């Protein structure tokens, strides 16, 4: 699970080395940084269905051809599955914030995403849409701190890119 | 491998829940106590090599049979592997120490472990002694309570890591013998 | 060289990857803790030559028998190179320092040093007890504030671990 | 690879002298715009896609001789690579931004592209093209000047890093035509 | 691997016998409704990813709880997993069924298959379920009796050719439960 | 380019072996089944500009969404690179009936386009509407004969499980 | 066992592809050429004993210097197995025009012959003229049709590069 | 490797056009001519041994300081390595002619042929000699008049067959000498 | 692998004993009679191709069913590889006597034979037969009483070379089987 | 060229190590035994004519079927070139003898010839019955030393067992 | 274990071969160099407590430094480890006399030796010194004749060599 | 690689000769005088380290810059890398003096060196001159005339193996430099 902490404890394992100065300096970048990433990890905690529900209204909004016979939204269970996939990206965010790395959005969200929504016609676009509308959304210092906000503005770019 | 953050992560995902309130509390504290983190495993490193050969020089004391031909450590070539397995358990404990989980321990060391030194020959007993010896000095070295070393730092508890540090080290022990 | 900045890009360069939060969270490491190292190294610059007297003179105050004929310091040449050689672990100290990690020792000071001194018959344990007493020498906040002679005592660790 | 620090320990060594003074001077400056350097860095990765794909489209809308048959863009093959080889390049640049240093960028990209390009037939004027196109984008997002994204962010000069991001991209394409 | 014809062969080999006869008048069958064989496995081909995406699909929908978290089916990386091995298994079938032989699904697939899922946790009874579906499906496709889509085709009969593609998904089925 | 001499042919090389009866054997199914795929292929370039006009009006009917602003044809110039594509793909399954095997399509036009749709933006389904229709367009003994019929819809199937 | 099926199927399995045109279009090779081939294989079915006996009096008639004392048929027993072995060679070469690969006769009859030929003393001359002569004695339509013959005669040369 | 129908589609693609009329021409006289191909082919391939040890046992008796102390004829393994060449250029003409194209034969055997043997030292006149035999012979099989062998076979016009057999053994010639 | 000299070298370290007096005699033989030794070997080796090929030939004609059609040497490919066993068996036993220590033999060749005739089928008591054979005829070549083939020597006595010779046959047997 | 010497120093050479005592010790052996082999190889030189002349008769007395049309030596030249054989082979034994190792034979006469006279339908048999019948005919002491002798019969067994 | 059978041996086993003549005449070098170093192992054998009590002293009396708090002889203990350590040395000296190659000397003393002596402060000239002045202490024909006194003068030279 | 022995037979394989006469002569005084050769071998073995650092160090002191900043000899990591190249040198040129040849030397280590030396930046002047000291120490231990040690050794004419010895280290010197 890719973090400061993993990163760099593998790369002086790959060398046999035991922790040294470099390795403790990166740490302190965990204790400087955290308080950030927990707040909008914390934020996005207490208000995720808000949240879901607003990204979801937002691709659904945009894309309504999606509700149309055939595709990926043309029944209740359909659309009920999009708002869940984008409530597992949100928890997945909360996730990687929490890590203060991209890890757990990489294995549990991003890697074989785009072999599944290929196989399963979802197209990229309507993931992109909610995320796009979640992330301009963001109001600072309203729903968070700048840097809360710049973390979780990170975080969602980097879902963004993902699928594009 | 996991680290204290993705192992509250990992655990959060089996109730498809997010980390937030309770949880974060746990992460939080860890953030707060990084600094006494850092000294406890830039401690165990600064004295390495006085760790490792302490406790396998220990480990012969106790047990002069390792040494006599047919033993173990008997030959230049087995007491070396045996400096190095030190070496290398102590190295990862100070990972699993830095990371704040025994994650690293327990998959890039401690698995299949055993089978290996029953495969070898190499007995299992006395390589727990050594890793006890070593508990005994680094969990001194942590709590800068070591006889023949201490440096300076700022005052205050730290033995919370010092039984997290000697937690790593019984796990390699109980997992060899 | 080994320090943050390379590690981080290393591995992210192994893995095809832009840099993301934890490259970013991990270079803050150096951010916080560059005051306390450039100290150390400033201080190092500074007084470098009383501090290599100092630790050759504890050298061979330990070890007299090294002026013995056939020994490394049995010529007034040869003591001078020891000097010399503590200077030059010293000033990778000063780099070490300066880049945050081990790098600059590691390639240019402790890469080859056994099959060196092996070679010509250079006790590491001169080297040692060079390095040992300039790190018990180190007196806070005399020298330089506590931090910073963390620095500088991990550092001098480092490189009596490698002759060890 | 190197960084800001080591390029700096690489030049005092080649006079064997300790670093102070001023040279300490130019790298506590660089401490000193760290977080700035880190929001650059965090501007240019947060819109590569758009860096990238922004470019090569840039780079055939000006040359349509790149997608008709022959071109070195025909077929999704060769514009898949094309692409791949925008991202990568950015993906480096990005690199040598956050190290302070083209090091990185020289040695494990810069190195023999030209003549990789020779070789494949890969047109080195379209290439220096799609790659100052990134540079004007990526100059943008630093500054924050982009007409299509605008971020919040404390309000300061950064004119220095985006002049150096674009010594970056400069050093790629004269290293390619 | 073999095909219809080797199987004969390797049969005769048993025996030191010359092939001849009777034995050929079964592989001449095989000759005769050849073109049926190949409208058969084009058939499983051309709607090779609706069979597949239906049947981990069908298996999930009945199933759900191997989409709950520690499902099996559960992130996007355990279910690209299980449409690929759909898909590696549907292959090997199609192939067993363009060969006439089993020989190649055996070997190069279930070979091993239940071992690997029992090691990694993957659930055999879904995993059955899955191929039941994609039988389901196949078999409807080779008889062009699948529901969303119909073929022109010279009228006739491939009953046997149904019967031999379901042995083979059968074969897969009781190999894996 | 596979196709069955080239395949038969790669696999002799890969052994350092001389074409055998196998070899020869399989490609007398190339003399068999040609007449049906040159027909289709003939066919195809003799009325392709009407193939494909129909093809891009029946994705562009069913996804009038693309004609909005920022999505895949939202101008002219857009619109008109769609149909453009449409024709690039049937010019190669032209090519793939031509050779007897789905070589030029997997080189030309399958090989990395899914990293090109992906960053330009490309929905995939909508390329599938275009060939889907084109196939359940084929009225057969209209526009060509039974076999040329099966050989121009199992390219086009071909087609589509490669968007899927 | 090589034969058109199996060799596509391999080359399909190694580019983990399913069976696309051209594999299906290598066997409509076999539909039209099994007729040919299966007409030897069973003309060699119901004839194998007098055609081997042929081959072996062949043999033994150009190279009498083989019933000497020490060498490959110096006994009856030792000539037995010479028609022995030509009958097995028949025999594989029924398998191979059955398979309509070499297949059986390379995995069966070819591989390791050479160090088994080597080791027991037996010249591989004497099973070249043992081939030779059996096709050179082929006579057309009298034993067979012309295609039917072409593949026997394509079998035995097979056979006889083999040894040469 | 391209074959005699790829041939005309990397053609016809540089000019974005499809195939048709013309094209479509040349590519069902290849056809209509595919069984004759065979049967040179066929031909090639049955005498192999005989085509190739007797076209290098021709190089030698032409020069006899092939075999002399210092030729590169001389020792069994020099001369097994020869007999192996001329075996890998014959199988890679076949090829050639069994495609009716000669991009297998340029790309996988004559592709830098003529360098490896300036480096080796291999006499290039004497190779092209070894592979003017082989031409003769070939061509002579393919029309069934070589003095030694006749086979039964439908008659008629094997010209063209001919020429481009002769053809592929000039191209080898010319590339290597 | 160890030779006659350091087996005796690994026994005396045992003790952490020094080699002298008595150990010394032992091996002060073996070179007394290391001439003998060496033609021993040269024998063996000397007559591999007949000792090979007449065991296994000896093994069928007393066992048939093995070159009946689901014999074990049924087909040339498995004949030829247990003509190859046989003579890797005779290479190592020949390694065996020539370093006066079974060592060898027993690392390098009977380590995990029978394992291996197990999972292939390979009929274990037949192979044993096959050594038996090849043991009568190495050890009837090291006294120079085969009956077609006698060497001139200096006349003396090499029992205890056959003896040891029949020890490594003997070996290779009971592990096999 | 495998000789003591080299086989020695290309062992010492894998390991990057110095030659050592057993590689001194080695080559001590050269030292005693060369004396029997050099005069192994003189006794060679000086009859070779005579020595090959009667191979070569041996070995078309007892095949005299090689005179036939189509076999080995069927022509005055073809005869030549075996007795020419026979001669290059006892100057390769004359080489091995000289070296003291198998080098000269391997490399220059063994290598790749089973596949020359496969190739060339050169029966092993014949060069068995010419080297077979050298090695019989040799008698001591009348034509070498007891241990010339058996120099002479291991290197004639080598190449007999190299076509067994 | 490196000696002249095991190596010779070891070639032939990485090349297939049975043992040939260049082999054999290696072997012979052992039948020939044995009784110098069997001598010298005997003499070494019957004499090593003096031996070892010598080189030690000469270790201790060249370095009395060893004496001294937190050096390497600093306890009887460790002054009777240090002779202990000697007394291995020449029994592997012994052994590799013994097997006629370093074998020995090389698995038990040398591997990891380098190792052993960093960890636990064992200056490799302490070493060197009871090695050189037992070789130079060696007197001939007084302790063993000239070639066995260059057998063990060579063993030492080898294990000086190991430690610089 | 050849010996004296093989380059006599590579000489005489050239005009197919058979070895005798006079070339078996100078061959019967290698043997005659073998026994000083491999003291000659011995000697520069027993004192490897000793040529070595003296031969590299002595390099240093004539050219102290190699050991300034930016010299080729600077960072242990240099001299380490300089030392080694020494001692692979000598091992070479000893395997040579061992083998009555330097067919080891030309191929296996002075094959390229100069090309390395050059890409390396590698001074090969200086490199000259560590061989030339090499060749003055290794010369002088094997006539026993060095200065700080002597040995017992049956006294006789060594002049031929120790110009043979030098001839060695100049070829190392004239294809560097």
């Amino acid at each position: 699970m890719k973090s400061v902490i993993t990163t760099t404890i593998s790369a002086a394992d790959a060398a046999g080395r035991f922790p040294s100065s470099s390795d403790l300096e990166s740490i302190q970048g965990n204790i400087q940084r955290a308080a950030a990433r927990l707040e909008a990890a914390q934020k996005l905690s207490g208000n995720h269905e808000a949240v879901v529900k607003e990204a979801g209204d937002a691709c659904f909004a945009k894309y309504s051809y999606l509700k149309n016979a055939g595709e990926a939204g043309d029944s209740p269970e359909k659309i009920n599955k999009c708002y869940r996939d984008i409530d597992h990206y949100m928890r997945l965010i909360n996730y990687s914030l929490v890590v203060g790395g991209t890890g757990p959005v990489d294995e549990w969200g991003i890697a074989g995403s785009r072999e599944v929504y290929r196989a399963l016609n979802l197209p990229g676009s309507a993931y992109i849409a909610a995320f796009t509308f979640t992330r301009d959304r963001l109001c600072v210092p309203r729903d968070m701190s700048s840097q809360a906000g710049v973390e979780f503005t990170s975080a969602l770019d980097y879902v963004i890119n993902s699928l594009c | 491998m996991l680290d204290a953050f993705s192992r509250v992560v990992v655990t959060s995902d089996a109730k498809a829940a997010y980390v937030g309130g309770s949880d974060l509390q746990s992460l939080k504290s860890f953030i707060n106590d990084g600094n006494k983190r850092l000294d406890a495993v830039n401690y165990i490193v600064s004295n390495a090599s006085c760790i490792v050969s302490d406790a396998v020089s220990g480990m012969i004391c106790e047990n002069p049979g390792l040494i006599a031909p047919g033993g173990n450590c008997y030959t230049n070539r087995r007491m070396a592997a045996c400096l190095r397995d030190g070496e290398i358990i102590l190295r990862y404990v100070s990972y699993a120490l830095l990371a704040g989980d025994s994650s690293v321990l327990d998959d890039r060391c401690l698995n299949g472990l055993k089978e290996t030194y029953i495969a070898l020959g190499v007995p299992t007993a006395s390589s727990s002694r050594a890793v006890s010896i070593m508990k005994a000095t680094a969990t001194a070295f942590i709590t800068n309570t070591a006889s023949g070393r201490k440096v300076e730092v700022a005052a205050g508890d730290c033995q919370a890591l010092q039984a997290e540090a000697a937690s790593y080290f019984d796990k390699v022990g109980s997992s060899i013998d």
